[PDB]
């Protein structure tokens, strides 16, 4: 009768989708509540300045 | 400093008054109600007194 392309034909799904999707990279940044500076100056006094 | 001229076997007292200003940095911690300077001497009065 004729030729078909493959497309031409609805095509079913034999096939169980698993979706995997990697953990994406992650960058942890320097993040501190309080600096070493900052504790330092949190004292009302130095004594070293002083 | 004015120390007192010479004179022979006497105690002399001399006096100097030196005037000074200095801008210092001056820190409160809560509740505020005293605060310190940069030379380590304390004002024992809020900052906010008024």
């Amino acid at each position: 009768s004729h030729q078909l392309s493959r497309a031409d034909i609805t095509t079913v799904s034999t096939f169980i989708d698993l979706n995997i999707t990697m953990l994406e990279d992650h960058e942890f940044v320097p993040l501190e509540v309080y600096t070493r500076h900052e504790i330092k100056d949190s004292g009302l006094l130095d004594y070293t300045e002083v | 400093k004015y120390n007192p001229s010479r004179v022979e076997a006497f105690h002399r007292y001399g006096t100097t008054v030196n005037c000074i200003v200095e801008e210092v940095d001056a820190r409160s911690v809560y509740p505020y109600d005293e605060f310190v300077l940069a030379t380590g001497d304390f004002v024992y009065m809020s900052p906010f007194y008024g």
